[PDB]
């Protein structure tokens, strides 16, 4: 699985979208458990998200300090941010992601954990 | 590209290039594969491509090229065969027959090219449909002759005959005219004597297993239609039930044949045929016991291991035993020499039932239901099966599913309920002993204890009250032991839920012992405080179900109790519901609503209702005073959430109380419609200020939730109201003022489809009492809603569906409202109905055709008056032709019966002379002409222009038959289906319409 | 690599393309664009017995876009027949799709799939669905929308094709993701894309997740 080297800081149920530019519309990329994983070797924290049942990776990227969480117009329980390099598909690619949670509480908690992970990744 | 050469028909076909393009498609990848696909499609779809088929079959080295060549022939044969000169037809027959014989003679080709030979055989059968037997009389005798010359040819002829039987008997109904179906059935029936002679010879004579398989494959098809005497007055049953069960390559197909043999129509008064039905079963079971596995074999382990075709064979055994025993087990129940054969067969099903396969288990469970129901009602039967029934109790109890899976659970409940009645003592021991196994820990598991709990719940109501009482006490006592045994809150929570589930399922026990019932409710309230969300929702769900079952016990004052317990619940409702989520609170209030509806004293119920709604009414009153103090104080999204939840609490209580809710609706009604207007203004203001995107924001969605829940509350009450005078005099006028103008004057994306839904319910229950009300509803929603849905079939799907629901109920209850329309608006009504016809949306299409039928019926009621005469002259032929368009365009097949029904009604009006005036304008046809004559001339012209490949004779015969059959739906539908077949081909026989 | 040809057949509208797209990309397409002839997509799953690859032949259900029709079934190693539980005509056409399929592929594993079980108003009830029993098809209630049982058809086919009934899907390995090293030249562009994404609403806002 390549997750044994890592400690689970935070785990939350979420749905992930990527913005398609050609058509101006959001497209689902996966639904399942979103995990914040701290590498015990490097102390670097990444987002790893796996789809329900298939267990395929829909999100795999470092929680970069530069990244900023921006609210969607149509959701108080979602965050939209730009990821420079995601390797879920295979080769590092730039995405405009949106991630939606079960409640405003979960989204607010995600925002605090994301910022905690960013401070760790600066060192 | 280079591959596009084959599309150029001005040049002779490069056969070697075709074979590359075909290989690039089947063996290739990426853009190359996709490009090859578009080229092969365009080649195939070329109307002259059939001319190349002879060329390709002779010279191509690629079997897939030859396959697609036969697809192109298949296309020509089914659609344009009769257009060919007779020389070409005999020519094509010869190189198809020649190619089949060629491939059979080459042992390498016959072994390795099965796809191509099967396709050739099917293509030959398509020619037989066209020519045989009128233009090919000696085909069957020729085919029988060719069989003796070669084993490969003999085998391949069994595939030809199999496909021929499939096309004529199994799949003819859809694809041929009734007349052509009958002709081919009769032709095969006359010559089957000779076909069976060959099939019996081959099977009896034997040798090549593949030949035997192909021969047995063909027999499976024959068994669908042939007379019983071919099975019963020959040696063939002995051969199927003995010889062909021993060899495994023929075992699968023989077992499928014997399954179909059990379904053959047979005289019930023949003692010999009965012995023969017993004998083939005895033979088959004997072969299984000695050649495959004994009765004691673990079929669960065998299936799970999944070696070779064990799975398909065990499936086919289950189908055979259940099919046979469901029809014939009565034969085995009288004669005590047959007792062992009956119980062995049932013991095979027991072992099959233990297999871990949901679909296989469902098949066996269907049989077990059939049996135990028979033992429940049939006299002197049950004592035979006591040992089978005891084993089945364990099977069902060990495979019990949760109640959420309704079809399987209800199937299992019903079998286990029957089994409990048949022996209450045995069921008790099995469940108690299984519980003991959980306590000892050998079988202890979360799934096992849960699955046992569902089983114990299922049988509630079957035992005597006194037996149930003791059994329930024992189960609860044992379950409480488990809690003491297992530490850790997770493990305790699993059994705690199970314990609550059981008490939920046994209401009669709760009714009997008030103290126990009271203790359980208080624990649920304690459980509602629990931090874990799972516990809270479990606790809430249990409370509603117990309440539904024992509602009467709450409302009355119990012995040694100060007051009715409902009174006690309402005192502490605030405290009890403090930790629950909104929708869990709504369930609680709904439950209290169920109890309050049992009190039939008007004074005591209205007081209990007032006490129940205390908290939301006080919360409502504060927000009513602060809201009208300044409408800016409604911008707070937290205030929007509390309002929604107050309305939703009112919906929840109204759902369970219906007519009894009216006093509470009275308390909030005028301020609630005021709130509807205030929320409406904010949404319109917000739209202008932020744009269309505004309707997607949490703020506006928040406001729209308030509007929808208000409409839902009003819709819920009026759907269940007793006092309809109070609905009209009090509720309707304020509602229509509040919702209709707001709906009309909002932009499309701000219009709530729930308005249309609410209006439908109003017109349903009080439409006849508010003729002016229905007029007002049409004017407000009709023209502007039609404009939202009349540009495409996709946009505003909810509005689309609720629109035609509303037009349907108005047309049923208050048709007068359509007579009061301006002519231009009535024309839009007819346009709207025909617009519904063309939808693939099943909800819209069905309503569309129903409105049309109800409209024609409404016009007929009016009799000979100006509006009905004007209706028919303006709109009769629009309905006839628009109905014909959707009947014949192949894209609306799901609406076929209602189309037929409407078309039948319209034709009947003319032939019953219910239309008083000429439908034609003067100087279009001779002055004295009947509507009967003009209808057939109009329809002839219409169908001629729409289907120019049909002859005048085809169209004339069709209309002659169809018009005569206007009172006979089943035959009328037959004639329409005959027409749909003939429009797909050229040269349809006009005599087919005389069937 | 260990790869198998899977043909996907059934009436127009049943959800064949939606189902495959959901497996390929994770997206749920709400629009109905009828497939022309066939669409071939590689689909890989990770199992405890290594990776398995399906070449998914997603065929057109509509007669007019039928293309090569039974031409697509040649040398298929397994199949899925799709119908819509909200459309009775799509279940009535299952025997026709099956007939065409087995006339080309005599002995392959086939899943029968009832799609759109998420819709409350179900028109083809569980009781009526029995065609799979005599034809030895595996059956599953599925929903491409709710993802109910959506892994099941591929898991069962994987088990039959490899010939191992203990075969499981497993978590694919998750490599270390790389350092961002953001460049200011494209910073301006990414910002523009971000601005647009914020202003577009996320679909199905009333959904549970
Ligand atoms: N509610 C619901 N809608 C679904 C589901 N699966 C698909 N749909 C929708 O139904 C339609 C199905 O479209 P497709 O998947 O393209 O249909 P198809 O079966 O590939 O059609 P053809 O290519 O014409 O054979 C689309 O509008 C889908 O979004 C489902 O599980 N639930
Ligand atoms: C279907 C073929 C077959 O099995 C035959 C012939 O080839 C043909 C019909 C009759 C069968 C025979 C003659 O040769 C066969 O190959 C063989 O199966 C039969 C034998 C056993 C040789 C004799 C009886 C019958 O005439
Ligand atoms: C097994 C658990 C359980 O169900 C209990 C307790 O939560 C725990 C041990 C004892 C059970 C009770 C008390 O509360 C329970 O939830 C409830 O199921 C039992 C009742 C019926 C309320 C009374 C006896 C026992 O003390
Ligand atoms: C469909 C109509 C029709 O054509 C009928 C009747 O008017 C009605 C049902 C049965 C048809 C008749 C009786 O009168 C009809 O007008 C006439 O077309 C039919 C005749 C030819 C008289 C005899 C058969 C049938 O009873
Ligand atoms: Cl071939
Ligand atoms: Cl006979
Ligand atoms: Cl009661
Ligand atoms: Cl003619
Ligand atoms: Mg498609």
């Amino acid at each position: 699985t390549m997750e044994e080297d890592e400690e689970v800081l935070y785990k939350v149920r979420a749905k992930l979208f990527r913005f398609d530019a050609d058509a101006k519309e959001w497209k689902e990329r996966g639904t399942g458990d979103c995990k914040f994983l701290k590498n015990k070797k490097t102390n670097k924290v990444r987002i790893l998200m796996r789809r329900d049942k298939t267990l395929k990776i829909c999100a795999n990227h470092i929680i970069a300090p530069e990244y900023t969480l921006k609210p969607n117009v149509g959701s108080d329980r979602s965050w939209v941010y730009a990821c420079t390099a995601d390797i879920a598909e295979g080769e590092a690619e730039a995405f405009t992601f949106a991630i939606r949670f079960g409640s405003k509480e979960n989204a607010d908690k995600f925002k605090e954990e994301f910022e905690k992970a960013q401070e760790i990744n600066k060192k | 590209g280079s591959m596009e050469g084959i599309l150029d028909f001005s040049n002779d076909l490069d056969i070697a290039l075709l074979d590359q393009v075909v290989s690039t498609f089947y063996q290739g990848e990426g853009v190359q594969q996709k490009q090859a696909q578009e080229i092969l499609t365009k080649f195939q779809d070329n109307p002259d491509a059939w001319e190349k088929a002879d060329q390709i079959l002779q010279f191509s080295t690629n079997p897939q090229s030859k396959f697609i060549a036969l697809s192109i022939l298949d296309k020509l044969i089914t659609r344009k065969w009769k257009l060919l000169p007779n020389d070409h037809r005999i020519g094509i027959r010869n190189f198809v027959v020649g190619m089949i014989i060629s491939m059979c003679q080459d042992d390498e080709v016959f072994k390795t090219q099965k796809n191509l030979i099967n396709k050739s055989d099917l293509t030959l059968v398509q020619i037989l449909k066209q020519e045989w037997p009128q233009n090919w009389p000696e085909f069957i005798p020729e085919l029988i002759g060719s069989s003796s010359s070669s084993v490969n040819v003999c085998e391949n002829n069994m595939i030809v005959l199999k496909l021929l039987s499939e096309e004529v008997f199994d799949f003819s109904a859809e694809q041929m005219t009734q007349a052509k179906a009958l002709h081919l059935k009769n032709s095969m029936s006359k010559e089957f004597e000779q076909i069976f002679k060959l099939c019996f010879q081959v099977l009896e004579q034997g040798s090549s297993s593949s030949l035997i398989v192909a021969t047995l494959e063909s027999l499976l098809r024959y068994l669908h239609w042939i007379p019983y005497r071919y099975i019963y007055e020959t040696n063939i049953l002995e051969l199927l039930s003995t010889k062909f069960m021993t060899s495994p390559d023929t075992r699968a197909i023989t077992l499928k044949c014997l399954t179909e043999v059990s379904n053959l129509k047979i005289p019930q008064d023949n003692d010999l045929i009965k012995r023969q039905t017993v004998l083939f079963f005895q033979n088959t079971l004997q072969q299984i016991a000695t050649s495959v596995m004994p009765v004691t074999a673990d079929l669960k382990a065998t299936y799970a291991n999944a070696n070779g075709n064990d799975q398909s064979f065990l499936q086919d055994l289950a189908m055979f035993l259940t099919t046979y025993l469901a029809r014939n087990r009565a034969l085995l129940e009288s004669d005590e020499s047959l007792r062992e054969l009956l119980l062995n067969a049932h013991q095979y099903l027991i072992q099959l039932s233990k297999i871990e396969e949901r679909e296989l288990f469902k098949t066996t469970l269907d049989y077990w239901h059939n049996l135990v129901a028979d033992l429940f009602y049939e006299p002197l039967k049950k004592h035979i099966y006591e040992e089978i029934c005891s084993q089945l109790r364990l099977v069902i109890i060990e495979n019990m599913v949760r109640p959420e899976e309704i079809q399987l659970y209800k199937s299992e409940r019903e079998v286990l309920v029957y089994l409990t009645h048949l022996n209450v003592i045995d069921t008790e021991e099995i469940m108690i002993s299984k519980l003991a196994r959980q306590i000892d820990g050998s079988e202890w598991s979360w799934h096992n204890i849960n699955t046992l709990s569902w089983a114990i719940g299922s049988i509630s109501g079957t035992m005597s009250e006194k037996t149930e009482k003791r059994f329930v006490v024992t189960v609860i006592k044992d379950l409480l032991g488990l809690c003491e045994q297992k530490r850790g809150k997770d493990n305790k929570a699993v059994v705690a839920r199970d314990i609550m589930y059981v008490v939920g399922e046994y209401p009669r026990f709760l009714k009997a012992h008030w103290n126990f019932l009271r203790t359980v409710i208080l624990k649920l309230f304690e459980f509602m405080h629990e931090t874990h969300e799972g516990v809270q929702d479990m606790a809430c769900d249990t409370f509603i179900k117990i309440v539904q079952k024992c509602k009467y016990h709450f409302v009355i004052q119990q012995p040694r109790e100060s007051e009715p317990f409902i009174q006690t619940i309402i005192r502490d409702i605030q405290k009890t519901t403090a930790d629950l989520q909104p929708q869990q609170v709504h369930t609680f209030y709904k439950a209290c609503g169920i109890i309050i509806s049992e009190e039939r004293s008007v004074a005591e119920r209205n007081r209990l209702l007032s006490d129940l709604m205390q908290l939301p009414n006080m919360a409502w009153d504060t927000i009513v005073e602060q809201s009208t103090a300044n409408p800016t104080l409604l911008l707070d999204s937290e205030t929007v959430k509390i309002i929604a939840n107050i309305i939703k609490t009112n919906v929840a209580v109204c759902t369970s109380m219906g007519a009894d809710f009216y006093p509470q609706l009275g308390h909030i009604y005028y301020n609630m419609l005021q709130l509807y207007r205030a929320v409406s203004s904010m949404i319109s203001t917000q739209v202008a200020a932020e744009g269309l995107i505004a309707t997607k924001t949490p703020k506006v969605r928040g406001l729209r939730t308030i509007k929808k829940e208000i409409l839902k509350l009003v819709e819920t009450y009026i759907s269940k109201a007793r006092n309809l005078d109070d609905v009209v005099k009090v509720l309707v006028e304020p509602l229509l003022n509040a919702v209709l103008e707001d709906y009309m004057n909002n932009v499309p994306d701000a219009r709530d489809a729930e308005v249309l839904n609410c209006m439908t319910t109003v017109v349903e229950k009080v439409g006849h009492m508010i003729p002016q009300g229905v007029i007002l509803i049409l004017q407000s929603v009709f023209e502007c809603t039609l404009d939202m849905i009349n540009k495409d079939f996709t946009e505003y799907p909810e509005h689309r569906v609720e629109f035609y629901k509303l037009l349907k109920v108005i047309n049923e209850k208050s048709f007068a409202a359509f007579l009061e329309l301006p002519p231009a608006a009535f024309k839009l009504f007819v346009d709207a109905i025909c617009w519904a016809f063309k939808h693939n949306n099943r909800d819209v299409e069905v309503n569309g055709l129903q409105i049309a039928l109800d409209l024609v019926k409404n016009i007929e009621r009016m009799g000979n008056v100006p509006f009905a005469n004007e209706f028919h002259k303006n709109y009769f032929f629009i309905f006839v032709s628009e109905t014909f368009f959707v009947l014949t365009d192949s894209d609306h097949k799901s609406g076929f019966s209602k189309q037929a029904l409407l078309l039948m009604k319209l034709i009947s009006l003319v032939y019953d002379n219910k239309i008083s005036v000429p439908l034609y304008q003067e100087a279009e046809v001779p002055q004295g002409t009947s509507n009967q004559v003009y209808l057939s001339q109009y329809l002839a012209n219409m169908l001629s222009n729409a289907f120019p490949h049909l002859t005048s004779e085809q169209i004339a015969s069709f209309l002659s038959a169809l018009t005569k059959q206007c009172k006979d739906l089943v035959v009328f539908k037959g004639t329409l289906r005959d027409f749909l077949v003939q429009i797909k081909e050229v040269g349809g026989d006009p005599t087919d319409y005389l069937f | 690599q260990v790869q198998f040809k899977l043909v996907l057949v059934g009436d127009g509208g049943t959800g064949k393309t939606t189902f495959v797209k959901r497996h390929l990309t994770g997206e749920f397409e709400k629009k109905y664009v009828a497939t022309l002839g066939v669409e071939v997509h590689p689909l890989v799953f990770h199992t405890n017995r290594g990776p398995i690859k399906f070449n998914v032949w997603d065929t057109a259900g509509l007669e007019k876009f039928g293309g090569l029709r039974d031409g697509y079934y040649i040398q298929a190693q397994c199949a899925i027949i799709m119908f819509d539980v909200t459309s009775r005509v799509t279940y009535k056409n299952v025997p026709n799709w099956h007939r065409d399929l087995v006339r080309v592929c005599e002995n392959i594993p086939i899943v029968l799939c009832g799609n759109k079980v998420d819709i409350k108003d179900r028109k083809v009830k569980a009781k009526s669905i029995v065609f799979h029993r005599k034809k030895n098809l595996q059956y599953y209630d599925i929903s491409a929308k709710s993802n109910y049982n959506f892994e099941k058809p591929f898991l069962w086919l994987a088990r039959k094709l490899i010939g191992d009934p203990n075969l499981e899907f497993v978590a694919m390995p998750a490599a270390a993701p790389p350092e961002v090293v953001m460049d200011p030249a494209l910073a301006a562009q990414y910002e523009h894309d971000l601005e647009v994404a914020q202003t577009t609403a996320l679909p199905d806002e009333d959904d549970d997740l």
